């Protein structure tokens, strides 16, 4: 829930004025990549239990 | 023998082959021509014949 | 497409044009498929910005997206349209379409080709308040191009000979009104 | 190579997808091993007896 | 004879599948099920 | 592992068949022949996977293993992976020895 | 070629042996392809060294090559994968499934595909036809090569 | 598949207007570096199994 909230917040552009844009386009693929790397640590923690 | 719905249609190799191959026990490839099949009269059960 | 679940989705990208600055939008068509282990491949980007700009859309209206498989010719039929009120308005509406082949290579649809795929699939388009589901495309029939696998065989008398490893490498058809003809070359 | 044509890729995995919807009994059959590959450019097949 | 090598060659396997129509509750496992969701797999691991 | 049922060997086969698909669907981009003449030596190819921000492979064919109108299957090596941040422009990429 | 070198014939195949070791004039199949399609044989051909030379006109594809470029991956899919898993299941005393994977290479009781017994006992067709895919087996001490 | 999708999305420039650009140039080398660090955890997880 924190990776999906940080991904959609970074898809909004943050630079305004005479030069617009600034949003990170690979934000959803960064977020889903961090969850699947963290779920590998969860399944190792559940296996150690 | 082509049984497409209504009536059987029989195509022999004396009239429907351009080149008869050589006689052999191993292989005899009988390539026919473009045969005429009357597709009118197919039994379409569940939209498929 | 070829018995594998794909996904198509249209993304916009908010760009900044200049004259002072204005906000323009750039559209891309993405495409991903499922693998054998249940995982999904990376999306493949197709530039469809000229196709969306050719459609005289409104301000905040997403265009209609037709997408259907077609077993003959092995193409993925992707067409864009301006979304209308009624279903009868698509008999003359201009389509902006493209092909997608098996190796993710794209070819644009000629406007004489887009009218062929429109006239047989306009009853599956979305209208403004009715959201429909696309079927697999076909023009009046679905007959294979070749049959090479048998259904049944049998041995000769006294088990000496056998009719075996035949095929029908060419199957063609053309049909008038209520008259189907099949051309096999077995 | 000056007179010969040597295949580099394969289109086996393109047509393996229709053989893989049923299961491994359909993947590891012989009808999957009879999946054909297109010819190399302009030419023809000739049978020499 | 399609099912010969599995459930018809031996007697102990023939009485396994043929009783499964009449009394399947002798073979129902509450923890394992053919076709269970991934949530039921995550639930069993939380109480394992 | 030890506990190896029918469900495990089918999930491992489909994970095998996934990686089999990536190698069978490679697109040969360019090549280089490591000799003056085409009759002898050995030619090195380069491939392209069907992923976006794709990954490049390479292998070899030996022209000294060409016999009687056909390469022997010993001429071909396997596709070897290149772990390198490569992003060429319109398939402008060349191997060289 | 896209443009042939000769109009009277576009390809010349011929056969050499001990008594006839070299090429002769019009001593072979001479194939001519029109601008439409079908390849025919030029009737000035002399087919003495052959019995019959047929032209497969509507066959535009060949089957997969178990001795070609992607041969190593083809043998690992259909032979080395069912033999690795069934060996591994045999070591684990899982017998009813180890029989299922040995029968993806060889079933001595035959194969039944849609209610009918098949013409083969070897499920791997380059074992059905003995296709050699290594002609240098004595370079190194390798029991597989 | 999420690292290669996040790398190519970040190679597209995100700043438009009177000052263009904004793409992360080391995106592919960041993605391949994250996969090889994660595959070292996979091989340790497979070894612990």
């Amino acid at each position: 829930a924190s990776r999906l909230a940080g991904a959609a917040a970074d898809l909004v552009p943050n630079i305004f004025g005479f030069a617009g844009g600034g949003s990170r386009w690979g934000a959803i693929a960064e977020a889903t990549g961090y969850v699947m790397e963290f779920s590998a640590n969860v399944m190792n923690t559940e296996a150690d239990k | 023998i082509v049984k497409a719905g209504g009536k059987e249609q029989t195509f022999t190799a004396d009239k429907d082959v351009s080149i008869q191959p050589s006689p052999s026990f191993d292989e005899m490839n009988y390539q026919f021509n473009a045969l005429e099949i009357d597709g009118s009269g197919l039994n379409f059960i569940n939209n498929s014949a | 497409y070829k018995s594998r679940l794909y996904l198509l989705w249209l993304e916009q990208k908010e760009i900044t044009k200049q004259t002072q600055t204005e906000t323009d939008y750039r559209y891309e068509l993405k495409l991903a498929h499922i693998r054998y282990d249940g995982t999904w491949n990376t999306p493949i980007t197709f530039d469809v910005n000229k196709k969306i700009s050719e459609l005289k859309l409104e301000k905040n209206r997403a265009p209609g997206l037709y997408c259907a498989g077609y077993q003959g010719e092995d193409t993925l039929l992707v067409m864009f349209y301006n979304q209308q009120d009624t279903l009868d308005s698509y008999k003359n509406a201009s389509m902006q379409g493209l092909y997608i082949f098996a190796d993710m290579a794209s070819k644009d649809m000629t406007p004489e080709q887009s009218n062929v795929y429109r006239d047989n699939s306009y009853q599956q388009f979305d209208t403004n308040n009715v959201r429909r589901v696309n079927n697999r495309y076909a023009e009046d029939y679905e007959i294979p191009s070749s049959v090479s696998s048998r259904k049944d065989y049998g041995w000769g008398d006294y088990y000496l000979s056998m009719v075996y490893n035949g095929d029908i490498p060419t199957i063609n058809y053309k049909a008038a009104s209520s008259d189907l003809k099949i051309y096999i070359s077995p | 190579w000056q007179s010969y044509r040597t295949r580099l890729n394969t289109l086996f995995a393109r047509q393996l997808v229709a053989r893989a919807t049923t299961g491994i009994d359909t993947i590891l059959s012989m009808e999957t091993q009879n999946i054909q590959e297109p010819q190399l450019g302009k030419g023809f097949y000739a049978t020499f007896v | 004879f399609i099912d010969w090598d599995k459930y018809n060659k031996r007697y102990s396997t023939w009485a396994g599948v043929s009783q499964l129509v009449y009394y399947p509750e002798n073979y129902i496992d509450p923890t394992m099920r053919i076709g269970q969701t991934k949530m039921m797999d995550a639930l069993l691991q939380s109480v394992s | 592992q030890s506990q190896l049922n029918a469900d495990t060997v089918e999930d491992a086969f489909m994970s095998y068949l996934t990686s089999f698909e990536q190698v069978a669907n490679l697109k040969v981009i360019s090549a280089y022949h490591d000799n003056i003449n085409n009759d002898q030596g050995l030619t090195y190819f380069i491939g392209l996977s069907e992923t976006d921000a794709g990954e490049y492979y390479w292998r070899s064919v030996d022209h000294s293993k060409f016999n009687d109108g056909k390469f022997a299957a010993n001429a071909w090596s396997e596709w070897h992976k290149i772990d390198c941040p490569i992003n060429p422009y319109k398939s402008t990429i060349r191997p060289v020895i | 070629d896209d443009v042939p070198l000769n109009q009277d014939y576009h390809a010349k195949v011929y056969m050499t042996f001990k008594k006839s070791p070299s090429d002769g004039t019009w001593w072979g199949p001479h194939f001519v392809r029109d601008d439409k399609g079908i390849v025919t044989i030029n009737p000035k051909s002399i087919l003495t060294h052959f019995e019959s030379v047929n032209v497969l006109n509507n066959i535009s594809s060949e089957p997969m090559d178990f001795s070609g470029a992607n041969s190593l991956y083809f043998w690992e899919l259909f032979y080395y994968t069912p033999m690795l898993v069934a060996q591994r299941l045999l070591h684990e005393q899982n017998f009813d499934e180890a029989n299922r994977w040995l029968k993806y290479v060889w079933s001595p009781s035959g194969y039944i595909v849609h209610g009918q017994i098949q013409n083969y006992q070897w499920n791997v067709r380059p074992l059905l036809e003995d296709t050699s895919w290594n002609s240098d087996p004595l370079d190194s001490v390798d029991p597989d090569a």
